[PDB]
């Protein structure tokens, strides 16, 4: 088999490879071009990526996931210590390193965060396997730049558990870079400002290539903003609308409330190619009927706070890479809310104009570019 | 004025609907298995186990029922496609008496 490029993401992991001189971004058994980062212990069974995913309401103490934000962490690191209050899985101290605490197969088991991204890396493999026909043994795998030695060895330890000869680990914002040829490029040293937004996390990196040579100058970002903030101002929208209409308040239901959130995910992805979108939602709530509309001016007024503040950060990397936004050479785009028309009219408006790098999908960039990194080093 | 678009909605929530009827059907086999943790032999203990066995199978069951909501709720019918929009309320109020069923079992056990 082939050497594949594997972006090992907090909710997403995406597998692609180079092969007749084009990058496939495989799709997994349900279909998806991503899987999510879930693993679930049951009775009988482990259960990795979809199947983990949707078995979450049944299973949630045994069910993991943002394994990424424990690997290579200490117990006591900030990451940890703040997000296992929200997380339905036990979260233990080992000798000062965090362990998932699971029942798995009538048996209290304790997992180090490697041995579950090994799980997820070892779906990532069988994905490409069942693909190309053929066993996959070589991978390079993205790791976020902001990683220190300990979390870039336990990514690559997670590699080694799951069978993987890991070729090289590279970072994200280089894997972009790769993905648009960007060393490839003439003349003297490049900028590159990479704006990475996704789901749930916010990253922004200024890379210099020189001479092909990826220098990270500065890192900045948002470790809690994402997709998942632009659906909840949604919400709040048609809480206070159905209010407003019916005087009842949803809130009061969690099941009501799921429904309409649902309905708004999917709403805020046709309005980033239409300028408005429909929603019917029948006996939402106290048997009344939902039927509204949204148009793009208010979804962006919903968020403008959340959009502009994305901008931030991106003053923030230009002042510790001593560096003016003139000498921003080349945008990439990554992350799937990068999508979001507002978002890519604020980031142009910012740097006078400058076109963005876009063409490729934005939640499948990092695995692009990893899968060419992979192809050179077979 | 009965449109061709209409019948790929209404073709839509037939499948729907048979989904609904699968799903029914757990739900009745799973009031069966309560009924006999309820009338058989198990002490209290192993009645515990079993129940939540249950439980975790019930969620199931409404979780199946979520999303099948979730799929309904994609729908956009105007208003000419009466018979599609009596049809999609028909089989949402029968989701909800499912539901209603589930938490009935699900609150009451383990
Ligand atoms: N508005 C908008 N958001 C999108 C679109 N496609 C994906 N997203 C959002 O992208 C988010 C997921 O981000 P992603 O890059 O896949 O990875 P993550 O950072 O690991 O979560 C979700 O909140 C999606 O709603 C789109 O067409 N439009
Ligand atoms: N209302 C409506 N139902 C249809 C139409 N075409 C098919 N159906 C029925 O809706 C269901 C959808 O099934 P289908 O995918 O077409 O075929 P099947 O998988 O062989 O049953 C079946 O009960 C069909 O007989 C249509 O034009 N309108």
């Amino acid at each position: 088999g082939p050497a594949v490029g594997i972006d090992l993401g907090t909710t997403y992991s995406c597998v692609g490879v180079f092969q007749h001189g084009k990058v496939e971004i495989i799709a997994n058994d349900q279909g998806n071009r991503t899987t999510p980062s879930y693993v679930a212990f049951t009775d009988t069974e482990r259960l990795i990526g979809d199947a983990a995913k949707n078995q979450v309401a049944m299973n949630p103490t045994n069910t993991v996931f943002d394994a990424k934000r424990l690997i290579g962490r200490r117990f006591d690191d900030a990451v940890v210590q703040s997000d296992m209050k929200h997380w339905p899985f036990m979260v233990v101290n080992d000798a000062g390193r965090p362990k998932v605490q699971v029942e798995y197969k009538g048996e209290t088991k304790s997992f180090y965060p490697e041995e579950v991204s090994s799980m997820v890396l070892t779906k990532m493999k069988e994905i490409a396997e069942a693909y190309l026909g053929k066993t996959v043994t070589n991978a390079v795998v993205t790791v976020p730049a902001y990683f220190n030695d300990s979390q870039r060895q336990a990514t690559k330890d997670a590699g080694t558990i799951a069978g993987l000869n890991v070729l090289r680990i590279i970072n994200e914002p280089t894997a972009a870079a790769i993905a648009y040829g960007l060393d490839k490029k003439v003349g003297a040293e490049r900028n590159v400002l990479i704006f990475d937004l996704g789901g749930g996390t916010f990253d922004v990196s200024i890379l210099t290539i020189e001479d092909g040579i990826f220098e990270v100058k500065s890192t900045a970002g948002d470790t809690h903003l994402g997709g998942e903030d632009f659906d909840n101002r949604m919400v709040n929208h048609f809480i206070a609308e159905f209010k407003r209409k019916h005087k009842k308040d949803i809130s009061e239901n969690k099941r009501a409330v799921r429904r309409l959130r649902t309905a708004c995910e999917r709403a805020k992805r046709t309005l980033s190619s239409s300028t408005q979108a429909s929603i019917e939602i029948d006996s939402l709530y106290e048997g009344i009927d939902f039927y509204t509309s949204i148009t793009r001016a208010r979804f962006e007024e919903l968020n403008a706070d959340l959009f502009r503040g994305t901008l931030d950060p991106v003053e923030k990397a230009l002042r510790d890479a001593k560096l003016d936004k003139s000498q921003i050479h080349d945008i990439v785009l990554v992350g799937g809310s990068t999508r979001i028309p507002k978002i890519q009219k604020l980031l142009q408006d910012f740097f006078n104009g400058k076109e963005l790098n876009k063409s490729i999908n934005p939640d499948e960039a990092v695995a692009y570019g990893a899968a060419v990194q992979a192809a050179i080093l077979s | 004025s009965n449109s061709p678009q209409e019948e790929v909605e209404l073709k839509k929530l037939k499948h729907l609907e048979k989904s609904v009827e699968k799903i029914a059907d757990q739900l009745e086999e799973l009031n069966k298995e309560l009924t006999g943790i309820q009338q058989g032999f198990l002490p209290k203990d192993l009645q515990a186990e079993a129940l939540c066995k249950l439980d975790r199978r019930v969620k199931a069951t409404i979780e199946q029922f979520m999303k099948i909501l979730e799929e309904i709720d994609t729908l956009i019918l105007p208003e000419n496609f009466k018979d599609s929009r009596l049809k999609r309320k028909g089989l949402v109020k029968k989701v909800q008496a499912f539901l209603a069923e589930c938490d009935t079992v699900e609150q009451n056990i383990c």
